[PDB]
């Protein structure tokens, strides 16, 4: 019976943990609050074997704006996001609004 | 070799078995709609020395027979269609279905299924789909360029374009009700398929022919009490130890009479 | 959305929320665990004899 | 148990932020004052779910 | 998985430093205040790791 | 001397293995960029009293036929190259490798080397050497009077003398990659070298071709968790005992037979 | 699995690594029978429901596919004579193998 | 039980296969006398407390009824001469068989 219990237990220390990242990035500017969600599996009928982490899925509230003065800087007021490129070509998006 | 060790062994497998579906139902305590399992055994057959009520003179019958029993069998580990606590999430792609029904889900290979699961999501074509890239069946899709997405109480669903003053209603989400719900066989990812034990699904709109309401932004919990798992574990341990208790008292008795 | 000069979002965490949720978690965690305890505590039982 | 706490918990918070909200948009000339209003939920046997 | 806390930890005293210099070194007429600025990470996968 | 009795020695040292490596993991749980390492075994052979699906007579065959195992072998200890957590040590000559590759190393007889490690000092002539005495191939030397050396996202280190107000690039932190990282063979003070298991190294900069970047001040830990390893010690550990059992019921078994 | 000799044999012990030529073969070294070739400067392996496999790389924006995973089924799977490291060859017992993509 | 000869046997262990056509056979290639055939890629068995099995398919929704697993009894069940294989077969002393379905 451990299959079942240690399954569970991953899921239980995954949830802990994205529950550690989201209190630790607190006042992080361009940030949007992460929650896991699970899903069983069974694989005929009657047998169970656990559980499985079904994706890390993003709340994308938008967060109150605060004057912080200085002028290169901006913040989205709704939907929406800031496209950047890397010296290699890659495209980046972000919600950041730190210019330097 | 000995009626008793196999009435023994029969007893410790029917506990290894509500053991298994103890642990499963406290592992996945926090999956959103989940409908916890009980198991459920039955006596087996027995063996007749006398035959019970016999004729045993010309006038008298036996009050009682002779009869032993050839141990336990489990029946069937159920589903209990419960209704699980609505949380509070306060977005805007998850609804929670209050009362009885089942979302129809389009599998890849073809086929339908039903979830009790609501937390939907939306695929780069915009379509209205679940997590683990199932397509709802009535294939509701999103337009782009959405400012917000309401669904009704009942199954109509309308979103905000950027003007036009007026939301447009972009679809409906009717609901499948069964007769047997405990009979369809669960497979994966929230996921149940109809059997013959449960009657031939009808879908009808929310709140119509018993069935439940949809609300928007909570989920539906799982319906497992874990208060209740931890003492029903210490039960199913005991009646474990003991028929291990049976069985090496078995194994002591038939050694000290071999031991001749 | 519109842009607005001069501003900065912030984390959108509500410290009540997580604070809570990481109570819950943590019993989650020690039920489970507690079934591996069992659990070999029967084997255990079933080893001696 | 814990969804009737957590619920509370909640509409607590809640019912405190948008009393926040009004003190904090004081000295406003076009705000008009806001409040939350509640609501029991049943779903289960004759026992509150929050 | 202290990696979590132990990488908050150090970026909350941080702050605490900072807001703690810029109090103490008021009234000094060449003084320009400082702020901190933070960025979450991602190794491997969607679980941050502070 | 008996079958059951092989088999159960082999199963006996399987688990000693495992219970070995497991011992190992834990043992360098903060070690700085360790890599964890997982045992992998497969069955042996099988003695075939009866072919399966052998011709029983002039039409009928047999559905299954008579097969006795021989036991487990351990195939394999294979390193799991997965990406170790970060941590902030604060030290300007700290750097730390985010995705795949590796820093090629020196050995004192000539042959190269290649690490994860991050923990870069300076010997005693001014050339970048790691903790052991091993210094880097590309032979990255730090003049003296130097007051901060900067190593950017990519290759590029650049030291600050006194004056010039102007930093001046000494040299490339080009790192190297293989096709196979599983297969590099380990050594002792936290090495690896090149076998054939691994393809030829390639050498890039780092944001290059898969390579991965480097992070100045920061360092790698090791990717070992301490909550699964105690249940892989409570599983093995019921394992062995079961094994041991085993041979205890063999061993009595064959002493009630030649106690005649 | 293809065995050296030329045979083929079945598993379903799931354990892939990399030879140096970037095919994806077995724990053991033998390679599996469609010869899914990884290719080099791969950010990262995907394997699907299905039996896509698929490699993000450096750039292109987009995981490229590089082969795929079917697996065979047998009308009757225990008369499967069982040679070691965890392989199995079809006998006289067992039907010919049909192959199947994952799932149907 | 159809002896290859062609004479029929009677057994009471219940161990059986399937063989690579699916005619469900016994442990030594036995077929049983009703011919039992289960179809390729079924899902999985079930067999009902009567004489009936049927087995499942995959998107049907609706088991297939395969054949009906009748039993015989005899007048005298100890007039069976035993063989090997596990095998009875009729003799003199017990009458001449008489199939009926389960439970009745």
């Amino acid at each position: 019976s451990f299959s079942q219990a240690v399954s569970g237990l991953n899921a239980a220390a995954t949830n802990l943990d994205v529950i550690g990242n989201n209190i630790a990035n607190s006042a992080t500017y361009g940030f949007k609050s992460g929650t896991a969600s699970f899903a069983d599996m069974f694989a005929g009928s009657k047998v169970g074997l656990g559980v499985k982490v079904a994706g890390i899925t993003q709340d994308f509230t938008d967060g109150t704006t605060t004057n912080t003065g200085r002028g290169l800087d901006v913040a989205i007021s709704q939907n929406g996001f800031f496209r950047l490129v890397d010296s290699n070509g890659s495209v980046f998006y972000s919600r950041n609004g730190q210019f330097k | 070799m000995i009626s008793s060790l196999w009435i023994a062994k029969t007893g410790l497998d029917a506990q290894q078995t509500n053991m298994d579906v103890i642990a499963n139902n406290l592992a996945n305590v926090s999956t959103n709609g989940f409908k916890r399992q009980r198991a459920v055994f039955e006596d087996l057959l027995y063996q007749t020395i006398r035959q019970p009520g016999a004729q045993s003179s010309e006038q008298t019958t036996l009050p009682s027979g002779l009869q032993i029993g050839t141990g336990v069998r489990p029946v069937a580990t159920e589903r209990l269609h419960s209704q699980g606590n609505l949380s509070q999430t306060n977005n805007s792609k998850d609804v929670a279905i209050k009362g009885q029904g089942f979302f129809q889900v389009m599998l890849p290979d073809g086929t339908s299924a039903y979830t009790r699961d609501g937390s939907f999501q939306v695929d780069q074509n915009g379509q209205l789909v679940t997590a683990g890239g199932f397509q709802v069946q009535p294939a509701i899709t999103i337009p782009a360029n959405a400012l917000s997405i309401t669904i009704g109480r009942d199954g109509v669903v309308s979103v905000t374009q950027q003007g036009q003053a007026a939301p447009v209603q972009v679809g409906q989400l009717n609901l499948t009700t069964f007769m047997n719900d405990t009979g369809l066989e669960s497979i994966g990812e929230n996921l149940y398929i109809e059997t013959q034990s449960s009657g031939a699904p009808n879908e009808s709109t929310p709140g119509l022919n018993g069935a439940g309401l949809l609300y928007q932004g909570y989920v539906e919990t799982s319906n497992v009490n874990v208060a209740e798992e931890l003492v029903n574990m210490i039960q199913v341990q005991r009646a474990y130890e003991i028929n291990s208790k049976a069985v090496s008292t078995t194994d002591q008795m038939l050694q000290k009479l071999t031991q001749l | 959305g519109k842009l607005t000069n001069g501003a900065l979002e912030a984390s959108n965490v509500d410290l009540s929320k997580e604070l809570v949720n990481m109570i819950v978690a943590q019993r989650n965690y020690q039920s489970n665990a507690q079934t591996i305890k069992t659990q070999d505590q029967i084997l255990n039982t079933l080893v001696n004899l």
